[PDB]
């Protein structure tokens, strides 16, 4: 398929024309990744009665 | 041809594949298969219906992928000479990877057999294990594989030689001999004394020859699809690459069955 | 011919300060745990 | 005489004979070139393993040529090993009694 | 290259004589100062005349800046400036230190 | 939007999906290492209320995420799939649906690894999942099965991509490019793909053997039944040392590009670098039992393995001396990829010298399963491969994104990670030489002194990672303005000393590969007509 | 029965996606999406019981 | 004999094996420091004299007369560091005429020791399990995560042979100041030797991931003179 | 010194000594059928297997020889 060229069309995510700020998507993409081991820690500590 | 008309083609011999859903569909099928078997192995799912559904979805998605490959190769004319060379090289790297899987399994057999344990009795095959004798049915299984290669060789060279009936019949004989081998392996597995739980001997034996069994049932499947495509005139006299990969596959399953034969049935008894 | 100042002088006056700079950079790059041990209580000071 | 002396080199000569038959039949199948290299490989290999399976049933033929020499092995030199492991315990017991 | 120094000078004299524009004289000057030798006075003279033919003045200043960076001493630089003085004053190019005095 | 990214069939899109997954999983693994290192900061239970199983599960997740979900899909998956077709002049890879499924089987390995963490207790077994600990007696439940399936899906991806790479650079090279005239990064991905193709089968065999042992009552490594776990150690480490050379060889290619373009002179003896990489890849299959020096081998076994582990210091030494020779006599332009490459050239050699300390089995009885080994491999991993990965990002990001990064922030980020990584991983040699064992959540109180300074350095490293996240945000938002103001380096090569500022303007890029000649962000159809080379 | 030219003339002169161009593609493709849609979301429903520790009923 | 805070070197040796391991390590570290000084000096001087170099010598590519030298010179330094390593490797393996055997069996999170020579007047085999003293029952002055309730007592100036195995998973019998590190796998029996040269007490730990009690699994060896060993063995 | 131990044996002079204790066990228990009681050098085998083979294995193998599940030849 012929796809669009340009500067922002090579990324799966939207940066420029958005109704929400981009830093929402950007930093919530990485805070979820930083927060998977904390969800892991929480459920394996609630399973072991420490909470 | 003129510049104006040469400009309406690709300028390079390589297949620019159209976007297709089957990569992500097979990926989700492998996900469902993994998540279903890891929960039915431990009882969090009642029956095997989820694993059966997942394997069925995996198989049908692979079939739709292969259907699109057949459509590209036959009905759109997208497989040039460079693409053929690339497909043959990719299949050769694939069969090298599978020969290396079998080399790992042969390493497992040899590490158990070169100097065995004390819990089997410094013995190979272990005490109480009634080993499969190499003379009765596995000799017939070597014979119907060395003959299946001889059938598929003349089927191939008669496909090149212009003959139609002499190639279809040779392919049919090859396919039926492969399913003769698979039913004989099923008969051996039923009338075998030891099981896969009977120690490390049953482990390594059934691992090696059962991986070969699975490769042979996929070989019977691809011999069947080659018969279908040869009867329905998809395969041609100069452009038959899936047939060629199946011939390579037969002739490597032959030699690894021979190594399985002389190791698992002659040296290891 | 060998016009000008000698090459031992020309390259000694270039290589001499960089030896000392390399010594300083190497000792701060390797002996930086000595600066933690010196202020740790295990030295009893 | 020679028979067991290279019948315990039994599965080390037949794989060498397989390699000899494939890599020897390779030049006879490659001296007349019009086929592609893959067809030459599969036909040379098809001849070569007919040779190794025929030589392997000659292998079992030799296997019962050869042990009418001495009957009932797989134990009659576990006899050897256990017999002298036994009286090498004897050689130690004595001069620790008298040493 | 198993080149002697004399083959270098005779190669680069006729290499500077065959440059025909500003890209070529700057290119040839670059890849003659990119060797492990200060060029001889004759090829520096040929470089000056070549920059005269293309009519670019800062390249004939950058020639002397380059050999200042290229020689080992400042007395080798002053030896170049002695018997390259006649061609430099004939062409009328200034050295960079006397043009931009610090 | 669904056909470009879900149904994808061009390599340059699959590469950025690989890169997004890689940096997501690297945030996950860095969080796991922060939890590990925060628990290890002082003796006694600190943050996880006892619960050493959770510590072990986090160590497993940290190792598996950082190896199989950051470094491999970053280096091979992103940079190879992006750059090897562009540097051999291929329009795309051969077999592109294979190239798409080799990405999309990685989120599925990720979700099964995360639910491996969430089921009964997680698989706390090390990343080398040794039986009988990894069996069904010592690990009851679906944790280890799901971890094994994560390894299966990652091995499927890295085998299919390896086949794809081998065929697409043996078959789709452009019309002047013989094999001797390849770039060094293409040779890196080539040799890496052969190591993958030759080594991933034995790993898949070993962990399928383990899975059948766990669930199907078979006995490959069950002692009461005839097994041997040393067979698992052999079958694992026959993959495990080729795996760590797979991790480093594209780093060698990235460094050989960066060092040459920021020294402004070509690599000293390029074909000997290709020979050295091929010798490392060949000799990496002959050294696997240097991880098994303690298990009880013979003396001649260990003598051969010290010899073979020692003689791989020769081609790596050839590569590193060639890097010093190709920066000698140059015109160094100290940009951020050059800073990362010089830091590679120092810290990788320190890790390799501790590696040749470990190569002696005579001496490895003093260092096995200690934090000395942890120091060696975290040097050559988080300062070899991570530094070459950062170098590749800062080297290719403005070209293949179209957006420049803040240069001062990039150098701040470099100096923070170079300080912080040294502060983590340099005292680990002191701990390991004094006898501190591996994989312990708690230690004797005499090991507190270097553990505290290591976990202080951990915060410097993750602070520089957070700075890198902000650098990505500033590149994606203000990347068109960074070209206009003087916040970024626009040209990675300055003019030569006699090259005018106007004669530089007709020849702005002077590269020996196609990647920097393309249009910024490169076209969806690059190479309509094929590129040509003498 | 040698329909290959007649099928070439359909597959090349078509607008639909390649897995839809055959006339019999609605018979394969519509059941497969339902079977696939249940096959990928039914283990995801059992994921919470596997987290909690609730085994299925067998006796 | 015990780790010290902020240490950076080996523990103090007690066997000839460990005192040879220390000398081989220092001999390797000698040439390693030579090579490190070379490459760090080059890496300093190159980026400090060619960062300010505006003309790059872009025609230096081959260097034939010195590529052979930096291929050959690493090989001879490998040979020099490999000469004593082989001697130590073939010295530490021989277990020749030992005066004592001791079996050490790693169970999950205790060690089980077994003197099996019947040199006693009781004539029976001596076994005991040595558990970590837990943190709440440590009486004052005891070393946390190192002290045990029972101890392994060994005479000095005696060739001892440690036969090491396990029961369920892979453990590691490791004492660094004695310089023994030996994997306890549940299928086989390994052996190491030692000759303790000085009396004292030497600590070690399980250096193989056993599970959730892996940190709580220490080794404690009291080496005494042979009278005191005999009077210890007369009870247990 | 009253201290005496198994010496090294030329059949097994390497690090692994599993087939030292197993071989001396099977050699001891295949004494006393062919050899019998009160035979003076089958305590050589006895000291060799009980000095270096662990108690779990000894009682497992003695249980197995009372089973008929012992994988040696001592009958
Ligand atoms: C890829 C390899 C890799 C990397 C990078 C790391 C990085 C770190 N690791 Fe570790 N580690 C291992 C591989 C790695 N590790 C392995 C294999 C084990 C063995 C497990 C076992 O014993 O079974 C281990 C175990 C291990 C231990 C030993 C603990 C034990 O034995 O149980 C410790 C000690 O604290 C540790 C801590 C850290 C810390 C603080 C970092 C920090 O350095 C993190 C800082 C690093 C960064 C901030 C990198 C930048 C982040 C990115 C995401 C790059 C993004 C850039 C682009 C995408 C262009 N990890
Ligand atoms: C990035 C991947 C990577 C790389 C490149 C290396 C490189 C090397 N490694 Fe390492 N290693 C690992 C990843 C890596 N390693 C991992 C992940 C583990 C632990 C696994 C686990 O247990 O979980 C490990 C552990 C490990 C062990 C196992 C020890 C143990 O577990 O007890 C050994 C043993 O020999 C070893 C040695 C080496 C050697 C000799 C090199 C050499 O290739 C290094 C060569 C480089 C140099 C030698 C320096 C440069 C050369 C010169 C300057 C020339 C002059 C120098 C000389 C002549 C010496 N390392
Ligand atoms: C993927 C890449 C890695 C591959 C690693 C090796 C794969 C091994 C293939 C297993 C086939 C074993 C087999 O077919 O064994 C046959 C056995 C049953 O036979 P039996 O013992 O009841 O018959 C003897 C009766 N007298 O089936 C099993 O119980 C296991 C089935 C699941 C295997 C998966
Ligand atoms: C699972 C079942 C595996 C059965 C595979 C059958 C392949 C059918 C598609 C086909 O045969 O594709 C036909 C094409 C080429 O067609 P052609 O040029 O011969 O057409 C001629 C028109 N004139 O071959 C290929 O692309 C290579 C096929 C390799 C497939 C390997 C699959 C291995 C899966 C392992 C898991
Ligand atoms: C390479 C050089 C590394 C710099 C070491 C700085 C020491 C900081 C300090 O100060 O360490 C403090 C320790 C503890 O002091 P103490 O217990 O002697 O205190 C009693 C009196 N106050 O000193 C030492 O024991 C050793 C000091 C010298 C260390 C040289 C040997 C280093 C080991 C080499 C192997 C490790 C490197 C692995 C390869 C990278
Ligand atoms: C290079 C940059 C390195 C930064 C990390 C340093 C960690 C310092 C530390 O960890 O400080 C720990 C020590 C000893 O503390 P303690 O053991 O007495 O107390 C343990 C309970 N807190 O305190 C100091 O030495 C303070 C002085 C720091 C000097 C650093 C000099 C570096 C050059
Ligand atoms: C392991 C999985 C099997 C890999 C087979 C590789 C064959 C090499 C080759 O020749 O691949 C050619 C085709 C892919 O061709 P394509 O559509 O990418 O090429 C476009 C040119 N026509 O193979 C396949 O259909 C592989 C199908 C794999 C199905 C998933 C199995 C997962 C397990
Ligand atoms: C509190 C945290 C640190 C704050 C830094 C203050 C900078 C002061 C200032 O305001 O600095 C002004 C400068 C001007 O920028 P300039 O370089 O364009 O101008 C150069 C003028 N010559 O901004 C900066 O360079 C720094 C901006 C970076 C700030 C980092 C943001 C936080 C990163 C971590 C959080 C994101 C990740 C978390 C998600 C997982
Ligand atoms: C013991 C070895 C340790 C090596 C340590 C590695 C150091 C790496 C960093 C320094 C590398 C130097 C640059 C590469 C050499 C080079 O530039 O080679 C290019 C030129 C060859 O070109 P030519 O024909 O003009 O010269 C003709 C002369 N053969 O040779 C040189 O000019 C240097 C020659 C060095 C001679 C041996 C010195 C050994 C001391
Ligand atoms: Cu026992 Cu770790
Ligand atoms: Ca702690
Ligand atoms: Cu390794
Ligand atoms: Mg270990």
């Amino acid at each position: 398929v012929h796809f669009k060229d340009g500067v922002y069309e090579n990324i799966p995510f939207k940066v420029k024309g958005r109704k929400t700020p981009y830093a929402l998507s950007h930093f919530g993409f990485f805070a979820i990744g930083f927060a998977v081991p904390f969800v892991a820690c929480y459920v394996q500590l609630k399973k072991s009665g420490a909470f | 041809m003129t510049h104006l008309e040469r400009s309406r083609h690709q300028q390079h011999p390589f297949h620019m594949v159209m976007p297709s859903p089957w990569p992500i569909v097979v990926s989700f099928a492998l996900l469902s298969l993994a998540l279903s078997t890891a929960l039915t192995m431990h009882g969090y799912i009642g029956n095997m219906n989820m694993v059966y559904l997942a394997l069925f979805v995996l198989l049908t998605s692979s079939i739709l992928w292969f259907r699109d490959i057949v459509a590209e190769a036959t009905y759109l004319g997208d497989h040039t000479m460079a693409v053929r060379k690339g497909i043959n090289l990719g299949f050769l790297m694939f069969v090298l990877s599978e020969v290396l899987i079998f080399a790992g399994l042969f390493w497992a057999y040899f590490h158990s057999a070169m100097s065995p344990d004390v819990t089997l009795g410094a013995c190979w095959p272990p005490v109480g294990i009634e080993a499969v004798q190499p003379t009765e049915l596995p000799l017939l299984n070597t014979i119907i594989l060395l003959s299946s290669g001889a059938t598929v060789t003349y089927s191939h060279h008669a496909l090149i030689a212009g003959n139609r009936n002499k190639a279809l019949s040779g392919l049919l004989i090859t396919f039926w001999l492969i399913v003769i081998f698979v039913t004989c392996q099923y008969i051996e597995y039923t009338n075998a004394a030891f099981t896969i739980s009977d120690g490390v001997y049953g482990s390594v034996f059934y691992a090696g020859t059962g991986l070969h069994f699975l490769h042979m049932v996929m070989l019977a499947a691809m011999l069947g699809v080659n018969y279908w495509r040869m009867r329905n005139y998809h395969l041609t006299a100069g452009h038959h690459v899936g047939y060629e990969t199946t011939i390579i596959y037969t002739h490597v399953l032959d030699v690894i069955w021979l190594f399985l034969y002389v190791v698992f049935y002659w040296w290891g008894v | 011919g060998r016009i000008g100042e000698s090459w031992v002088i020309t390259e000694g006056r270039r290589l001499i300060p960089e030896i000392f700079q390399w010594s300083a950079v190497l000792s701060v790059c390797l002996g930086w745990p000595g600066a933690v041990y010196f202020f740790s209580k295990a030295r009893k000071a | 005489k020679f028979v067991e002396g290279l019948s315990n080199n039994k599965y080390k000569i037949i794989t060498g004979a397989w390699a000899a038959s494939l890599y020897g039949s390779w030049v006879i199948v490659n001296k007349d070139p019009i086929m592609t290299k893959a067809q030459k490989i599969v036909q040379a290999r098809m001849y070569a393993q007919f040779i190794t399976v025929g030589l392997l049933l000659a292998s079992v033929g030799l296997s019962m040529y050869e042990n009418k020499l001495h009957p009932n092995k797989q134990k009659v030199n576990e006899m050897r090993r256990w017999e002298n492991a036994l009286r090498v315990a004897e050689e130690e017991e004595r001069l620790e009694k008298e040493g | 290259d198993e080149e002697t120094f004399e083959e270098f000078t005779a190669r680069y004299e006729k290499e500077f004589d065959e440059a025909y524009d500003l890209f070529e004289v700057q290119r040839v000057l670059n890849n003659c100062f990119s060797y492990d030798l200060v060029p001889a006075p004759a090829v520096i003279e040929k470089a000056l005349r070549a920059a005269r033919r293309v009519n670019d003045l800062p390249t004939a200043i950058r020639v002397f800046e380059a050999l200042k960076y290229k020689v080992e001493n400042e007395d080798q630089y002053k030896a170049y400036l002695d018997e390259l003085k006649d061609v430099r004053q004939e062409l009328g190019v200034p050295l960079k230190e006397e043009l931009f005095p610090s | 939007m669904v056909q470009r990214w879900l149904y994808s069939t061009n390599a340059k899109d699959i590469a950025v999906l690989y890169f997004m997954l890689a940096i997501f999983s690297g945030m996950a693994g860095t969080a796991m290492s922060l939890i590990i290192r925060l628990e290890l900061a002082a003796p006694g239970s600190q943050y996880l209320h006892g619960n050493s199983q959770l510590f072990n599960v986090l160590v497993v997740g940290h190792a598996v995420l950082m190896i199989f979900f950051l470094v491999m899909p970053a280096l091979i998956g992103g940079f190879g799939n992006y750059l090897l077709p562009l540097m051999i002049g291929a329009t795309d890879t051969a077999f592109p649906r294979i190239n798409n499924i080799a990405f999309w089987v990685l989120p599925m390995g990720l979700v099964c690894l995360v639910t491996s963490t969430l089921v009964e207790s997680g698989a706390g077994t090390g990343w080398t999942v040794y039986p009988p600990l990894s069996s069904i007696q010592a690990h009851s439940g679906p944790s280890v099965d799901l971890a094994i399936f994560a390894l299966h899906l990652t091995s499927i991806s890295s085998l299919l991509g390896a086949i794809n790479f081998i065929v697409t650079t043996l078959n789709m090279r452009t019309n002047g490019m013989t094999m001797h005239k390849l770039p060094l990064f293409v040779w890196s991905i080539f040799i890496t793909a052969f190591l993958l193709l030759l080594s991933l089968p034995v790993l898949s065999a070993g962990i399928t053997m383990l899975l059948l042992d766990r669930n199907f009552n078979t006995s490959f490594f069950e002692v009461s039944g005839g097994g041997d776990p040393i067979l698992y150690e052999h079958l694992f480490w026959f993959f495990g040392h080729p795996e760590v050379y797979i991790l480093i060889i594209p780093g060698f290619g990235i460094i050989s590009h960066v060092v040459s373009t920021y020294s402004k002179k070509p690599v000293f003896g390029e074909i000997s670098m290709v020979y050295a990489m091929a010798s490392i890849g060949l000799l990496g299959f002959l050294v696997w039992s240097h991880h098994m020096y303690i298990v009880g081998l013979d003396a001649d076994t260990r003598a051969y393995f010290t010899s073979a582990t020692m003689i791989i210091a020769i081609p790596t030494g050839i590569k590193i001396f060639s890097w010093l020779a190709t920066i000698h006599g140059g015109s160094i332009r100290l940009a951020t990829p050059m800073l990362y490459a010089i830091a590679f050239l120092f810290l990788f050699t320190m890790g390799g010298l501790t590696g040749v300390a470990l190569a002696n089995a005579s001496l490895d009885v003093a260092f096995h399963d200690t934090y000395y080994v942890v120091g060696h491999f975290h040097y050559v991993l988080s300062m070899g491969a991570i530094f070459s990965l950062f170098a590749g990002y800062y080297y290719w990001s403005p070209q293949i994104l179209g957006l420049n990064y803040n240069e001062k922030l990039a150098q701040i980020q470099f100096w923070l990670i170079f300080i912080g990584a040294n502060v983590i991983f340099f005292p680990m040699h002191f701990l390991g030489i004094n006898g501190m064992p591996r994989r312990i959540p708690d230690y004797p109180d005499a090991f507190a002194g270097w553990n505290y300074v290591a976990s202080i350095g951990s915060f410097i490293a993750t602070l520089s990672l957070f700075l890198f996240i902000y650098i990505l945000y500033d590149q994606l938002v203000n990347g068109l303005n960074n070209k206009v103001n003087n916040k970024s380096v626009i040209y990675n090569k300055a003019p030569d000393f006699v090259e005018s500022n106007t004669i530089f303007n007709l020849n702005t890029v002077k590269s020996s590969s196609i990647e920097f000649l393309l249009t910024s962000p490169p076209a969806v159809h690059s190479f309509n007509t094929p590129a040509v080379q003498s | 029965a040698n329909k290959v030219i007649q099928l070439q003339k359909i597959f090349q002169s078509s607008t639909k996606p390649l897995w839809w161009r055959h006339p019999r593609s609605a018979l394969y493709l519509y059941p497969f999406y339902a079977i696939f849609a249940v096959a990928v979301v039914t283990p995801l429903l059992y994921i919470p019981n596997a987290i909690r520790g609730i085994k299925a009923k067998k006796a | 004999d015990v780790p010290t805070p902020y240490a950076c070197y080996f523990q103090d040796s007690a066997t000839p094996n460990q005192e040879g391991i220390l000398e081989l390590h220092d001999n390797i570290m000698f040439y390693l420091l030579v090579i490190l000084g070379l490459v760090s000096w080059m890496l300093y001087t190159i980026v400090m004299t060619y960062s300010k170099n505006p003309i790059a010598y872009k025609y230096i590519k081959h260097g034939q007369t010195i590529e052979v030298i930096w291929t050959i010179f690493p090989a001879v330094i490998l040979l020099i560091i490999a000469f004593p390593s082989f001697i130590l490797l073939y010295l530490c393996d021989e277990v020749i005429s030992p005066a004592m055997t001791i079996k050490a069996i790693g169970y999950q999170w205790y060690w089980k020791y077994e003197y099996s020579d019947f040199i006693n007047d009781s004539g029976e085999t001596v076994e005991f399990e040595s558990y970590v003293i837990p943190d709440e029952l440590l009486e004052e002055g005891q070393l946390r995560l190192l002290d045990t309730d029972t101890s392994m007592v060994v005479p000095v100036d005696t060739h001892i042979r440690f036969v090491v195995t396990a029961a369920d998973v892979i453990h590691d019998f490791a004492i660094p100041s004695l310089g023994i590190k030996v994997d306890a796998t549940p299928g086989r029996l390994n052996q190491v030797s030692a000759l303790i040269q000085r009396e004292g007490v030497f600590y070690g730990a399980c250096s193989e991931l056993c599970g959730t009690g892996h940190a709580n699994m220490p080794i404690k060896i009291e080496a005494v003179s042979l009278p005191k060993f005999l009077e210890w063995l007369n009870e247990q | 010194s009253p201290l005496h131990t198994v010496g090294f044996d030329a059949r097994f002079p390497q690090q692994n000594q599993t087939k030292h204790c197993w071989q001396s066990y099977v050699d001891y228990h295949k004494c006393v059928n062919m050899k019998g009681e009160d035979f003076a050098p089958c305590k050589v085998f006895w000291k060799t297997y009980n000095a270096l083979c662990p108690l779990d294995w000894i009682e497992k193998w003695d249980d197995q020889r009372e089973k008929g599940i012992f994988a040696g030849d001592i009958n």
